[PDB]
């Protein structure tokens, strides 16, 4: 579980600059 | 049914199995028209009405509506015909049956019933 | 009008020439048509 | 890099044995698959309306022609005419689905992000695919490309030690699991294994796999598929009966899934491509460029599927538009020619995927046939039993 917490975290950081 | 030199004709079958067999023959040569069929049942009322109309108003250059009685009752009709004394094997029209002395009486008068079916007649 | 019949598979004649082969045989002497 | 540097004669005879148009050269470690994006001209990232509208409306017209042809003779058609219409509609939908997969990575019309997300959702719906789960799985693929035990959203190969473990865990090759694996990886149903991928989306329909600040977006993503299979799928059946469903929906579905599965399977599988676990010799640029394959199509199919086979021009440049994917490839062979790999449409390639390349062994680092592998690990079971009789 929580298997996409981190990828989505980083994608949000980078695409919403 | 299309023919030669621009001819067509309408049909009216006293037993729906005749038209069903006709479109089963249609399926033999045309599957589209055989899926495009639907079976209608109307009295002689409006077909007699359209008989009493200008046929070229709806489009006529050789469309001759005819009837098609079943062969059972026309055979019974012709055996009636030739048990009288003049033996032939051809018929005119659609066979109707009646009986002498027979007449259906109402509360007011004695009307005459007409039977297309010798079975129902007798 | 009238139509002639002969109980033979019975043949029929209109005043094209239907043949009621015991099925049917729509002779001509192709039912590709409809009302308009 | 598995059959790396040696005379090009034997790599060419290998390419002819396998149906491959080329075998790659040597690639050194320490690189980034985004490096070679610096080569492409600054006009290959251009935007234009006509190419995109063609890319969306051409497979649309293919599908529409197929439907019209079918509804013209809805069910009176013979079997192979039905197969032709099914194949045509499935190919048109594969093209529309590639347009979808483009707008999912935000590189189709970045000018309108909302309109393009709505377009991607609408076009993914008829195939029962959720846009955000697809995007997550595709990024998770790009990150772990050809990595062992890590890229499960691609064609993860079945290895040897795990199959021996299952062999012991089932108590022979007569259980349901072993028979299922055999029948799925041996017959042409493998060419449809993408169906299983479709069942691995909907991650249990469980929001506990995602980031909380995304819940309201993930659920809406599962909405457009469900709504479809809740509204349209009934109507069709209602107006077409069981057969009328196996005709206008299920067959184009199997066509699109065939196209998807074969595209991926031939894009990232080959005997000259090893599958290393990272730490034990993995690299990004290496497993990206060296461990890949590009397939050739007839230009009709290439204008239909919308460049559906050019996966590397957009793996070196994740922001490269779709009508420029061939042109960019024109540049790449100019620079990395010796390291590229290529192949063509051939039933021989598929037959070797079906019968020859079935089990991946990490010792020889290549693919082997399944019956030989299964008899030989039965022989190794005989060996370990011989070591176990005393
Ligand atoms: C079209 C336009 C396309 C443009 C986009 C191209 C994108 C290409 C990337 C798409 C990614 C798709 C990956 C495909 C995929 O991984 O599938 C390949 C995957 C296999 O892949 C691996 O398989 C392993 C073994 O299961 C593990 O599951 C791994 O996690 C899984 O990744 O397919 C399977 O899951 C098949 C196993 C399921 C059993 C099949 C049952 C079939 C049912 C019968 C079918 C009906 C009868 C016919
Ligand atoms: C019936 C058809 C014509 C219409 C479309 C139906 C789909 C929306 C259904 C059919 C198969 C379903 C899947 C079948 C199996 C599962 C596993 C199930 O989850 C689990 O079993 C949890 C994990 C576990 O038990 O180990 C529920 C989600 C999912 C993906 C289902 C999601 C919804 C799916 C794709």
């Amino acid at each position: 579980f929580g298997t996409y917490y981190f990828l989505q975290k980083l994608l949000s950081k980078y695409l919403d600059v | 049914v299309a023919g030669e030199n621009n001819t067509q004709l309408g049909f009216f079958f006293f037993r729906k199995e005749d038209a069903e067999a006709l479109i089963e023959k249609i399926r033999e040569e045309n599957p589209r028209l055989a899926r495009d069929s639907k079976i209608l049942r109307v009295p002689m009322d409006n077909v007699y009405e359209v008989f009493t109309t200008p046929r070229e108003q709806t489009g006529l250059q050789g469309i001759h509506f005819r009837f098609m009685p079943d062969m059972k009752q026309v055979a019974h009709a012709l055996q009636l015909y030739k048990d009288a004394g003049v033996p032939t094997r051809q018929f005119i029209g659609v066979p109707v049956f009646q009986a002498e002395g027979l007449t259906v009486t109402t509360r007011d008068m004695q009307y005459v019933p007409l039977f297309l079916c010798k079975e129902d007649l007798d | 009008x009238x139509x002639x019949y002969x109980x033979x598979x019975x043949x029929x004649x209109x005043x094209x020439x239907x043949x009621x082969x015991x099925x049917v045989h729509v002779f001509r002497k192709x039912x590709x048509x409809x009302x308009x | 890099t598995s059959l790396d540097g040696l005379p090009e004669t034997q790599k060419y005879v290998y390419a002819d044995e396998w149906g491959f148009s080329r075998v790659g050269a040597d690639f050194p470690p320490g690189s980034h698959p985004s490096l070679f994006s610096q080569l492409l001209p600054q006009a290959l990232f251009a935007f234009d309306a006509r190419a995109a509208v063609a890319a969306v409306a051409v497979p649309l017209a293919a599908m529409a022609a197929g439907y019209g042809w079918l509804w013209y003779m809805h069910s009176i058609a013979p079997v192979w005419q039905q197969a032709l219409c099914a194949a045509l509609i499935g190919t048109g939908y594969a093209g529309l689905f590639k347009v979808a997969h483009e707008c999912a990575m935000m590189r189709f019309i970045p000018q309108m992000p909302g309109l393009q997300a709505a377009l991607g959702t609408l076009l993914m719906a008829p195939a029962l695919y959720s846009l955000p789960s697809w995007r997550l799985h595709h990024l998770h693929h790009l990150l772990h490309t050809n990595m062992l035990w890590q890229d499960v959203w691609g064609w993860h190969p079945l290895t040897k030690v795990e199959l021996a473990d299952e062999m012991v865990r089932s108590g022979g090759s007569g259980g349901a699991a072993m028979a299922a694996a055999r029948l799925v990886l041996t017959t042409p149903i493998k060419l449809f294994a993408s169906v299983g991928h479709w069942l691995r989306s909907w991650d249990g329909l469980d929001l506990r796999h995602f980031h909380p600040a995304s819940y309201v977006e993930v659920l809406s993503g599962w909405a457009a598929p469900l709504a479809f299979a809740g509204l349209v799928l009934p109507a069709v059946v209602s107006a077409g009966g069981l057969s009328g469903f196996v005709s206008c929906y299920l067959a184009p579905w199997l066509v699109f899934h065939f196209w998807l599965s074969v595209l991926s399977l031939t894009a990232h599988t080959a005997p000259h491509i090893p599958w290393r676990a990272e730490g034990d010799g993995w690299d990004a640029g290496r497993a990206a460029v060296a461990g890949t394959v590009t397939l050739r199509l007839p230009r009709p199919l290439e204008v239909l599927l919308n460049n559906a086979n050019y996966m590397l021009p957009q793996a070196v440049a994740p922001g490269l538009p779709m009508w420029s994917a061939p042109a960019a490839y024109a540049v790449l062979a100019a620079r990395l020619g010796p390291y590229l790999t290529e192949a063509s449409m051939s039933l021989k390639l598929l037959t070797n995927h079906v019968t020859r390349w079935q089990i991946y062994d990490e010792e020889a680092h290549t693919y082997r046939p399944m019956e030989e592998v299964v008899d030989e690990i039965e022989a190794d079971l005989q060996q370990l039993a011989a070591a176990a009789q005393q």
